[PDB]
Order: structure tokens, then C-alpha cells, then sequence
């Protein structure tokens, strides 16, 4: 008994204590704490789809030390990927003390923001962003203002213009933002998020139908982006393709806890928001059979 | 004895609703009010209006806005009534879709906050459009599960005052106190019942313009008042007294006879069209029918409804992007 | 067949006043909306209501502040009431220096092209500085000459209806109309009245705080405010009630007595005061001594005279600089 | 201001119609009480009374009931509209068909020495039986050598009012306002008219029902008080009503539309019925037709008109057979 | 809601008053009536008014006097005012004594029978001997066992609106809406406080003729009618305004102050006289002081409460009667 | 008890269960001439005795409502002599005496009635009890004056007269007069109520209370001390002494009461 009691009592003890430090609500089911040593789980998976359990190794890695930048980034990263950024925040907001480095902090920090509502701290965030860059160091006014100030310094820069984009989201100007993403992804015609945050633009827009054109070869890019899918269940919905929908709802809902997450079950995270996608759905097609009745 | 709150005030059409509001509340009742700023503003200034019998209280919030507010969540408790009745200027461009998909996001979280502490409180909608802002209300009421159809009231009444007030410049002499008016509020989505009121009736041709008329009036402001503003003091009268009409009933004073925006419970389609109603001490207790119609009504019906048809879809839809 | 005309509804003081002022003028009457920027908007915005009687009209004005422009003239026509109500738009101004003159020339003009057309008029001053424009309206009118002490009038409710509100908070229900405030309409001067109070009164001690807050209470409106505007309703509404005082005493249907601040000819040595007076159907018929008072007014009223006869002969000095 | 005559109070039908009078009219009118009998003890205790601003002016008569009393001669100076209720049963137990010549006799010589002096006043008769006095009062104007049509109003809002209670009572939680009635003022003569309001309406058998009771109350209102006397209460809160807004609408503040029985001017055959109308400055303005009529209820019309023609036609019989 | 119950509705003061109060009774009365002989008549009258809302309900015991009729103790559920308005108004030449020996008898019966089936019920007093019959009705309720001291009002308010009215008339122009009044009600129980009101009072010598005419007023009314009844209207006039006010205060929407005859706490000496109170939810809350008084006004109130101290006397004090 | 059970169901004459002279075969003889002593409330419960066992009037019914009517509890009187009244419509003391006791407490009409029955039994003080139904007092005193010098005998006859000056004003004549008219047949507690009235009436007289008590000891002598048996129906002075001392002089004995 004694030969591995410790190794269970302190690992309780620890994720406890972590628990109350700061923020994370951690998932009580990890099965992976005996072996998420080799914190390299996340960088032989992930890579083909499957962007599901990688999160909960990257959350087995981290709940040891917490002064490791890409424990805390590609948690953040890889949550906002999910389509779940409600411990996001926190988690960025705890790596934000790790001093201003990491620049990949304060850069999905402002899409993290802008995500719900936060419109306040998402300028914040992106003029952190701009001034921890020594390269062109030298209120939504000033802040606009000083990203206008640079524009061809740095022409490619395509952090910096996706930056702007998502700024430009904010302000209720997709007509514009549209035509900044579309000639800021042929610059990197690798990375499909890019094409992911032009799709928005356009479904915002009111033009569905262009905007699936964009999501949808950028799929075959990766094919676990839970946003992109996302945003083909909602188009569907505004076509008023209402069968479609709901199928593609019904496999966002499958894939997106597609894992060990019925044997693996934490706080929910608010994973009601999206499962409220589904509800009112049927309201369109009067499904009286199952309704609002199977909401557990 | 009633609580009632504004959460639109100060902006343009605040100040003057609650003026209004408090000169004709009755004895022993609270009036509440809030803003993101303003707030200790009109507040305290409606403080030296006498009034004795009235106590008035206020609330603030952060400038940069804050979705579910922690200060919000405070004045909300104890309240009867609700007047969401908060709005965005109208710029010269303010091209279609674009202002609503503003107009839209704000009142959903004006829903959401107002909706975990109170599930028994009367609503009403005055956000121009209120076409499709009243389906997002509803959907965004029954995304936590407290929904009652009885009390989803929609201000549409700025039209009633309009019809009567023109209908009795013609005929001078004689002048009628009510006209019914069915349908929706907007555009070719508002059908004024001219024959059912008292009376010997102009011609036909006359009777065309009228209605027109109408249909088109809003735009008249905006215009006049060069490229800027809308219709702020009317838009609120019409406030004022359907929000006592409310209160009354339910203390047990009176049991009036209104025309609102309530869902249809499987009257004629167009789940969502506007048809006369009768309030009472649990706010909509009988829904009367249109009542018979001649040739010329039908004919605008007959196409009001499909506009309608399509408002009402692009209402209940409302998810941006996520991401 | 009363016709109400109100010059300068622009600011949170006309807007406002005008609404209230319409909706419940007896019927029959007119109102007719006069402004430099804004006319014609204001009035298609209230062209909207079920208010049958009344045909409100406009005639705006040019934007160079021109004296004596013909829009006005055509206006003033015919008009019984007059009620002035522009002046500094929101008071940016840094002192006394310029907010005495800057409101002094608009007060010439709407004085002067008023009185041109209607002798018969009994001017209403609702203007920032009552204690030092009512003296100059008086000059205004003797220039050409058809003043009468029983036609100016000046609004003074905002003190009385202020101080009403404070007492009926400290004292549960024990109801009091009205309180008889005496002085002018700035700081120190106001003093309110208590001896003349059916019921008991406090004591002396807590009742200072209570007299203290009367003449400080404009301070806190700004302060609350962060300095944009200040009393913006509450001027509006007693302006309203006052005017709306006034053309029922021209009616015939009642002769009530008020506190406005009047050209006191004979008792108190000040010509232009603030003592009670009843309204008949000529102007001010007859006027009425303050009354008796107890030791603590004596030093105010003795403080009062002497900021009355400085703030006047301030007036006086300023007057026919420019005429 | 006004004069409202009262003649014939202290009696029946009056006192409690001068009594709503004095709490009604507007300030500054005069009333003015007459009666053979108790008018002087009326007077003094109708003088005590609060709302200064009304005076009490009476006059008594002589026993012996001198046609052309020199009294009542005194007590018509001034006057514009005069209440003629001169309704004494003195014989209750013999109940014999007398009572309509001693009416008609007795409102002949009133009608005549209130009409010798103050010919340019409207008469608002209440003296059952209202179908047959009011051609005799027209008759008794037309041999006095000035006559109009414009006010010979009589009154008929008795059998609005029974209408519209009963009609509020079946259905319960609606209530309207003012139900037509078209007809004389004598049981076969009034036919309720149930298709010119708005709402659903029940079925044929209780229409039918309502219709009979409707048609059919003084026999059983007079069973129920034991035989002793008809209903004086709401004759006269009906009288007073309809005195009100005859003086509302003399003195030019409204402009109401009534049910009158007042001549037809040759729009229908027989020369007298109850139609709408609108009054006005100076009397009645503008006669409007009955409108539209369903065929069911159409028959009745019929058998009405033609007992008028009956009920007229021995008013001028008996009229020419004294002078 | 409430329930007003009117004890002796047939007869002169009852009716009328009956029918004053029908008219501006707040929605959702359940008015009740009562008498001997009569009453049926009445309520069969009092049905056919329009203005629904309200329910009428009547009852009416056998023609012979029988003590605790079951009819009292069948309409007397639910109640939450009874108006007492009972006793032979018809005073012959016999003198006050055999006034009282018939008032306190029936007034015994009415509220020994009332107070049995609804104790928590407010009393409105109105027969003449007031100040006599206050103390009798006070034994009957403590003798039962249930009693408040608050809720035991009496009618005092004819007095105060004799005396305003007969003020408001000298001085012209300017009017009042109240006027104080101490002590009782019978001969010389009554003293008016003239000090007490704004404005310059008339001479001294004057005020003597007025004081003396307010104190004697139903002997006048009885001469102006040679004694063929009383004031049947003025005391059917006031007890409904009084039956307003306690209704309005019973239901919250007010907290006025009302000079009633009440039962002192402490203060003075005499256990009844007519000092001002103030009402509430429950009753009478805060008693006040009667306040500063001259020298003229403490002699006759000295005389008065002399008076009143012989007339409880009489009252309290007075026991039963047998052979 | 068992007769007594029945007689109460088909009667609507109270019965105390109470009984404690019972059997007494004839009891008249003791009945009538015990009350020429004093304290007829003994002779009251004889003549119940006789009564429950004899439904027939044989002046047993008469007399009884007569000494109840004399005993200030004047409500019992009214149904004990209805039944004698439908039993036997010939007798006219039956009819005479229900006039009184109708009209004492309110019963205007009843009396009427039972006058006319009282003078239709007749081929061949009712004037001042048809005044004592309306307010004629002062005029009203003649005939019992006049009555007074006919049978001066019967203090009844005159104790009626001495209420006539107590219930009109003017506390006298009976104040002085006719107050010792208990030296005949001791038991008129009316007697002693009109003069606490009177006295009360007159002045303040602490010795009222005493007057009052002495009363309402005497009326509770011996026998009435029994259980509830019904007998509710005495209340009256109960309630008239919370009266005086709650207002007179004391106000501290409203306790003493229950």
C-alpha cells in the first residue's frame, strides 16, 4: 500500500492545490497522469484531426509546474479551436502574469475577447500585443489610430493584418474586413484559420453561400476544426435547409465530445451554450416527439 | 404596490418616458431606471419633482459594456414591469440588415440578465424594428425555459395614434377615440382597419392615400429632421400609456381592451401578427378576431402577411458567427 | 382661443416643456413652436398625436443670428402667452463674465421682436439669470414703452417644488401642497418658510440642514452630472405648470394665488421681488404681504435685500450699454 | 359664463339633477332653481356647499298657477338652455290615460313664457312623454313667431345607457362604451341597433332577449318599487349628462356626437326620429344618416316609425285643439 | 376589494347619497344597500346606469321593527366600510330630548347587529346627534368585546365646508380649500380657526357675525323651508366626500388629514372632540396637536369643551332603558 | 329526565337540569306562599317543577311567566308565555302580560297584537303601555297616576308608573316616592335597576355599585348558583357593571368581569 499511496495522495494534493490557486477547473478523469511526463503527447498528436484528447494531455502536462509559456498557450489555443472559450480566458488571463512575452499571448487573447462581448479588454489586450514588438515600437480611436500608423511598415506582417481583421470584426465593418481577409490569406495559403476568420466576415455578412466556399476545402487543411463546421451547420440554418442543420449540429455536438468525455466528465464548461445550437432548431420543424424534453 | 422599470433612459428616448411615466403613476410606487451613462444623471435630477407617494432609484454600469453585469443584476430584484426600451441613433447610411444586426444583440443581452431573477414580470419591446426584435425576445426566453405567450407585449401603438389622428382631420366634426389596426408594425406590414369605426366614411380614392400615409410616416421624420434623429417624444406617449394600461389591470382597476404583438395561439398564420386584444390582472386573457373585411383590406393582407412570413424567419435565426 | 408660443425649443428645456405643454392644453388652443435650428423637425415630430383641437405650427428661423428677422414675425402674430425659454445652449461658459451677456443679447432680441407685434403679451422668463433678466425684460419693455407691472411674470417654482419634496421625505404622512419660499432665484438669497406649516415642525437644529440644502441643491446636479447640462426637466415641467397656471387665469375658469417673481410695487422697498400674488383675468390683480416670521428669517431676509439690490443694480448698469 | 335653468326642481326628477349640476359645471356658471313649491328651502340648502366661483340664484311662483307667472319672468333673464321637467304623478292610484293632457298643458303655457323672452336658447325637454310634447313645444315656438330647428333637443340617452349596461353584463370581461339606439322614447318605439360596434357577438335567442328587455323596463321597474312611482335616479343622472355636454358644447370646448330625437329636416319621412348628431357652437351642426341596418332587425323599424306617425299626429291634433 | 354599506338607503339623505357615491367609486366596488322599507325600488333604479364595473347588491327586512333582522346578517358579509345613515329626519316641534330618545335606539340595534358579523369594518357615523351618539356607539362595541379606538370616525365636515364657503365669499379673488374647525357639532361646540389660514383676515368685528353664522345654520335651513324636514343634501353631500377619502386611505392610494370626531389618547381632557388626524391602511395613526390659539379662540374653546363635557354626559353615561 | 328531555323538545321553555326540588306532588300551595315572603326566584323553579310534569295552563304557566317577568330577565317571559297563550286563547292575563314583556325590548307590533288579543276576550294600564310604545312620556304619566289611587295594593302596578319617570328624563318622583315599594313582596330587581339608572343618571353615587351588587346578590341567592343549564339568558347587569367601573372612578376592575 504504502509503495504507491503517495503516488495518488500527492497527485490529488497537487491538483487540488492548483485547483485554488488561481483558475481551471480541472477535469477530475484524466487518465493520463502516470504517463503525460513526456509532455511531447500533443506534438505526435493533434497533427491529423483528432484535436480532442490532445487538450486533455496539454491539460495533463500543465497541471504540473505552471511557469511553462506553452503549457498555458496551447491549452489556450487549442480550446479556442474547440469552439470552447470559456476556460480560455482564464487560462491566457493566468499566463498573461508570466511577463509580456510569448507573443502568441495577447494575440488569440484579443480573438478571446472578442469572442462573447469583450469589447473593452480586446483593445487592451491588442495594444499589449502591438507594443511587446520591438521591430516597429516606435479608447478604439487611438487604438485604430495606431494600427493605421503603421499599415505598409511591415507590408506581409500577416500577424499584424490579421490583427486588424479581427479589430474590424469588432466594429461592425465586415464589408470592409471582408476584402482584408480575402487578400490577406493569399499571402499563406497554408493555415485555414485564416480562411476560418474570412468565412465570419462573410457569414456576418449575410452571404452564406460565398462564405462555405471558404470553409469548405479549408476542411481538408485539418479536418477537426469544430468552428468551421460550426459555421456550416449555422449557413444551413440560414438557408433554411433545416434538415442539413440539424445532421450538421448533430455531428458538431458528436465530434466535439468526441472522446472519452461521457467516461471523462468534469463542470460541463458551459458546453450547454452550444447544445442551446440544437435547441429552437426544431423549432422549425415542430419535432414534438423530442423537444425541449430531452434537455439532460 | 408596482415596481416599474425603464432600462433605455437617458438616451432619447429615456429622460422623456420617465418624465412622463411619473406624472401619471399612481400613489405609493417605485420608479427604477438605468444606463451605461447618465445614470446619476436624470436620476437625481427628477428628484425635485415632488410627487409625494414616489420614490425613484437608479443604477449604473461600466462605460465599456459588459455582458451579464454585476451591478445590472441588482436593481432587477422587485420589479413588475419591464420597459426595454433601449436603441442606437440612426446614421445617414444605416443601410438595412447591418443596423438590425446591431439593434438585435443588444436586447438579447438586455434579456438575458432581467430573466434569472424575476421570471414574472410583464415585458414590452419598443426597438425599432420591432417586427423581428419581439422573435428574438421570445426565442431568447425560451432558451432558459420561463416563457409565458400571455405577457410578450409589443409596442405598436405610435400606428393606432396614427390612424385616428388623421382619420379625424378629415372627417373634422366627427371624431372617433379608437381605430383598429392589424398586422405587424413596419413598412407593408401594417394594415389599418378603416371600416369598422363609426361613422359615414370618405371615398375610396381618399381612403387609399390615408392608408398609405399610414405606412409611411416614420420616414417623414427622418427626413425633416435633416438626415438625423427619429421619433423619440411620439414613440414614447405611445409607452407611457400602454405601460399604465398594464399596470392598472393588474392591481384590479380596470380591465381594458388593447391591440398589441402577441403571438398568435393558432389564430390566422403569420404566427406573429398584430390583432386586438383585451388585458387583465395576468396580462392577455382573449384574443378577438380580425372581424369582417371588404375587397380593398384583403387585397394588402393577402400580401402584408408574406412579408411578414419572412421577417419572422430571419428573426428567430439570430446566431452571428460564434468563432 | 388661447395661443400658447414657445421661443427657443431646443435644448432639454423646450423639447420637453412644449410636450407637456401639448396633451393638455385646454381645447381649442394653438401652439406654435418657434426655434433657430430644429423647427421644422420638432414640429413634424409632434404632428403625430391624438390631440384634436389644437394645430400647432412653425416657422424656424435663420441661422446668423440676424435682430429682428421677419420668420419670427409671422409667427408672433396673433398670440396671447408668450413663454421664453432660449439663451445659452448649455452653459460651457467659464463664470458670470459672459453668461450675463452672451444670454443678454438673445434676450434683447426675443424680448424686443416679440413685444413689436404683441404689446398685449405677459412675457414668461424662464432664462438662467431671473434675478438679473427679469429687471432688464422690465428696460426691454419701457424702451418703447408698453410696460405694465401687472403683464412680466418670472418662473420661480423650481425653489418652491424643490423645497415641498425635501420636507415630505423627512416626515411620514403628513402632506404639505406647497411651502412659501421667498427671495429671488440664486445661492443665499432663497429662503424657505416654515412658520406657516400646519403640523409640527422639527427642531431648529436639523431643520438648518434642510434650509441649507434649498439654496445649495443646484451644486449637486452638476456634480452628479460630471458638469454636462444641469436641471434640464425639472425647469421644463415647472415651467409647464406655471404657464399652464397663467392660461387658465386668462381663461376666466380659476384665480388662484402663486409665488412669481414680480415687480413689487410699494411695501418691500425692492421693486422686483418674489411676494405672493392672486391671478385674474387681467394679469396680477392684487398683491399680498410676506406675513409674519420668526428671529432666524430676519438676518436672510436682511442678507436677502441687500444680494436682491446688488444683483439689480448690476442689471440696471448693464442696461442701455447697448440701446 | 353660463345660465342653466333648472325650472321645475324641488320636485321629482330634480334636486338630485341640480345637486349633480353643482359639482359638474365649470367654474363661474350660474344656476337657477324654480318651482311652485319649496324652491326657496332647495336654495338655501343647495348654498352652503364648497367650490366657490358658482352662484345660486331662485325664484318662487304663486299657488294659484297664473299662466305667465310674473315670478318665473324674473328667473329667465341671462339664461341659455333650460331643463323643462315638470313631471308630477298627482293621481298614482287612478291610473288613467288624463296624465298626458295635464303634461301637455301644463309644459304649453312653461314653454311659452320661457320662450316670450329668451327666444335664441335651446330647449332640452324631459318631460315624458318626450314623442308627443316635443311637436307641441315646436308648435307653441312656431305660434310665438320664432322657431329653430337646431335646438329642440330631446332627450334619449336613458335608453342608451340601459342598452349599453346590459349589453356590458352577458359579456363579462368586456365592456364598451355607447351603444346606437334609433326610434321615439316609448316602449314599441325603441329598437336597439347591435351590428355598429366592435367584438363578436352572441347568438340570435339572447340577442332576441336582450333586444325584449331593452324594449320592456318601466313596467317591471315600476313593479318593483311597489307601484309607488317611476325611477327618478337615473332620469336624472341622464338629464345631466346630456345638460353637460349641451353646455360643454355651447361654450366651444368639445364637439361630441349624440343620439338625439330632434327634427329630420326631410332626410327621413316622418319629420322627427332619433338620429346621430353633432353639436356645436351654436347648436346642431351636421346630421348624419342611420347608416347601415341588418335586414333581420330592419322589420322593426317599420311598426316604430309608424306608431311615430300616430304618436305626432295626436301631438298636433291635440296642440291645434286648444289654440 | 372594498365593499361601502350603506345602512337606510331609502329616504332622502340616503339615496342621494347613494347616488353621489355611485359615480366616481373606484373599479371594482361591490356597493350594498339596506333599508326597511323602500330599498328594492332603489336597487332596481340604481341598476340601469351605465359604467360597469361595479355590483349592486340590496336588501331589505320586514315592514314591522324587528331587533337583529336576519336580512343585516345576511348582506353584512364581506365588508369593509358601513356608512351608518339612520334616525327620523322629520324633527317636529318636539324638542332635542325626544330626538335622542328615538336616535339611540335604533342606532343600539344598527351597530349591535353590524359589528357581529364584520368587526373589522370602519364606521361612518351621520345622524344628527353626533356628539351624543359617538359614546353610545363606542358602548356598543366595547360591550360585544371587540373595539379600536381608530376605527370609530365621526361626520364632522358639513361645519368646515359651511365655514370655507362663507370665508371664500368675503374675500373675493382669493379662494382656500380648507378651513380648521374645533370641538363638536351640536349648538355651541363649534369653533372655527380663522387664524390659521393664509392671507390677511377681515375685521374683528366681522368675524364674530361670521363665527355666529357658522354656529347657527340648521335652524336657518329650517325657516327658509317653515319646517317641513332638514338639510337633506348637504349632510348627503359631505358623507360621501368623508366615505371617499376613508375608502381612498383604506386602500393605500392616499395619506390625507381629515377633522373628525375621534377619541383623544391623552392630549386633552375631554375623551372625544374634533381634532385633525390622519388616516392609513389600518386607521387612524398619528393624532396631532391642535397648535397655537388666541385668546378669543381659547375662551370659546374653553366653552366649548365646558359643553361637550355635559353633552358625553348625556352619552356615555346614558346605559338602557326598561319598564 | 326523561320527561324532561321531551318536555324541552316540544316546548321551547328552557329547562335546568338543575332540580333540586323535583318531586313535590303539590307544589302551588308552597309556590304561592314563599313569594309573599321573598325571593320568588325559588317559586320561579317551583312552578318549572310542576310545569315540566303538567303541559296543561291550570294558572301554572300565567303565574311562572308572571314572577319571570318580575325577575329583570324579560326574554324567557315572551316564549314561557306563548305556549300558555296557544294552549288556552281565553284567558286575557296571558295576553296582558305578553304586552309588557314584548314591548321592553323592541317588539312594537307583537304588542299591538297581543293588545288586541287581551281586549277581544272581553263581551263587555293599557293606555300607558300603548304610550310607553311611542315617545308621549310626559303625557303618558296620567293614567298610571290615576291607576295608582284605584289598587294601591300592588307594587307592580305602580313599579311600571316609577320606570315611566326613569326612561323619559327627570330621575324623580320614583327616586323618593315609590323606591320602598319592596316593603310588599321583596323581589322586584326591576325596582332596584331603574334606581341605579336613575342614579347614574342624576350624579356620580359610588354607592350605586353597592345598590347594584346587593341587587344581583339577591337575584343569585339561593339555588341559582346551579350550573350553565341554559341559563345564559341572564346576562344583563353582567355587562351594565363592566360599564361603570370602566369609566366612573375605577377602571381597574374590567378583570372582574369573566
Amino acid at each position: 500500500v504504502e509503495e504507491w499511496v503517495r503516488e495518488y495522495a500527492e497527485a490529488q494534493e497537487q491538483l487540488q492545490r492548483v485547483q485554488n490557486e488561481t483558475n481551471y477547473p480541472f477535469e477530475p478523469n484524466n487518465p493520463y497522469m502516470y504517463h503525460d511526463k513526456p509532455m511531447e503527447e500533443g506534438i505526435a498528436m493533434l497533427q491529423l484531426a483528432n484535436m480532442a484528447e490532445a487538450a486533455l494531455a496539454f491539460e495533463a502536462v500543465c497541471q504540473k509546474e505552471p511557469e511553462n509559456v506553452e503549457a498555458w498557450r496551447r491549452l489556450g489555443t487549442t480550446q479556442a479551436e474547440n469552439e470552447k472559450d470559456c476556460l480560455a480566458i482564464i487560462a491566457l488571463n493566468h499566463a498573461r502574469m508570466l511577463d509580456p512575452k510569448d507573443i502568441a499571448v495577447h494575440a488569440a487573447l484579443a480573438v478571446s475577447h472578442t469572442n462573447e462581448h469583450n469589447v473593452g479588454a480586446a483593445l487592451q489586450s491588442l495594444r499589449s500585443w502591438l507594443l511587446s514588438q520591438p521591430q516597429y515600437e516606435h479608447e478604439y480611436r487611438d487604438c485604430c489610430t495606431l494600427l493605421y500608423a503603421a499599415v505598409e511598415m511591415n507590408p506581409n506582417d500577416p500577424q499584424l493584418h490579421a490583427s486588424l481583421g479581427v479589430l474590424h470584426n469588432l466594429s461592425h465593418r465586415f464589408d470592409e474586413a471582408a476584402k482584408n481577409f480575402r487578400r490577406a490569406v493569399e499571402l499563406r495559403p497554408d493555415d485555414a484559420h485564416m480562411w476560418n476568420k474570412l468565412g465570419a466576415t462573410l457569414a456576418n455578412g449575410n452571404r452564406p453561400q460565398e462564405a462555405l466556399e471558404a470553409y469548405n476545402r479549408a476542411l481538408d487543411i485539418n479536418p477537426g476544426y469544430v468552428r468551421v463546421m460550426y459555421n456550416m451547420a449555422v449557413s444551413y440554418s440560414n438557408m433554411a435547409q433545416y434538415p442539413l442543420a440539424a445532421k450538421h449540429i448533430t455531428r458538431a455536438i458528436a465530434l466535439q465530445a468526441g472522446g472519452t468525455n461521457p467516461q471523462g466528465e468534469g463542470s460541463r464548461i458551459a458546453t450547454r451554450g452550444l447544445w442551446d445550437l440544437l435547441r429552437m432548431t426544431l423549432n422549425l420543424m415542430d419535432r414534438s416527439d423530442l423537444v425541449e424534453a430531452s434537455w439532460q | 404596490m408596482v415596481n416599474v422599470a425603464v432600462i433605455g433612459a437617458a438616451g432619447g428616448i429615456g429622460q422623456s418616458l420617465s418624465l412622463l411615466l411619473l406624472r401619471e403613476l399612481p400613489f405609493g410606487s417605485t420608479l427604477s431606471l438605468y444606463d451605461v451613462v447618465g445614470a446619476p444623471g436624470v436620476a437625481a435630477d427628477l428628484s425635485h419633482i415632488d410627487r409625494a407617494g414616489i420614490t425613484v432609484k437608479h443604477a449604473a454600469g461600466k462605460l465599456p459594456p459588459v455582458p451579464r453585469d454585476p451591478a445590472l443584476t441588482e436593481l432587477a430584484e422587485g420589479v413588475d414591469v419591464f420597459v426595454i426600451v433601449a436603441g442606437v441613433p440612426r446614421k445617414p447610411g444605416m443601410t438595412r440588415d447591418d443596423l438590425f444586426n446591431v439593434n438585435a444583440g443588444i436586447v438579447m443581452d438586455l434579456v438575458l440578465t432581467c430573466a434569472s431573477v424575476s421570471p414574472n414580470a410583464c415585458f414590452c419591446i419598443v426597438t425599432n424594428p420591432v417586427n423581428s426584435t419581439t422573435p428574438i425576445a421570445a426565442q431568447t426566453l425560451r432558451k432558459i425555459g420561463v416563457y409565458n405567450k400571455n405577457k410578450l407585449l409589443g409596442v405598436s401603438l405610435l400606428d393606432g395614434l396614427r390612424a385616428t389622428r388623421f382619420i379625424n382631420n378629415a372627417r373634422h366634426p366627427l371624431v372617433v377615440p379608437y381605430v383598429p389596426v392589424v398586422g405587424g408594425h413596419s413598412d407593408v406590414t401594417i394594415v389599418p382597419l378603416y371600416s369598422q369605426i363609426p361613422g359615414p366614411l370618405p371615398d375610396e380614392s381618399t381612403l387609399k392615400e390615408i392608408r398609405k400615409r399610414v405606412q409611411v410616416a416614420g420616414t417623414e421624420v427622418v427626413k425633416a429632421k435633416a438626415g438625423r434623429g427619429s421619433a423619440t417624444l411620439s414613440m414614447a406617449e405611445a409607452g407611457a400609456r400602454f405601460t399604465m394600461h398594464v399596470v392598472k389591470a393588474l392591481m384590479g382597476l380596470d380591465t381594458p381592451m388593447v391591440y398589441a404583438y402577441v403571438d398568435t395561439d393558432g389564430e390566422h398564420e403569420c404566427p406573429f401578427l398584430a390583432m386586438p386584444v383585451v388585458l387583465g390582472k395576468n396580462g392577455i386573457e382573449r384574443r378577438l378576431p380580425i372581424g369582417p373585411i371588404t375587397t380593398v383590406e384583403k387585397e394588402m393582407l393577402e400580401e402584408a402577411v408574406g412579408v411578414v412570413k419572412k421577417n419572422i424567419a430571419k428573426g428567430e435565426t439570430f446566431a452571428r458567427s460564434k468563432l
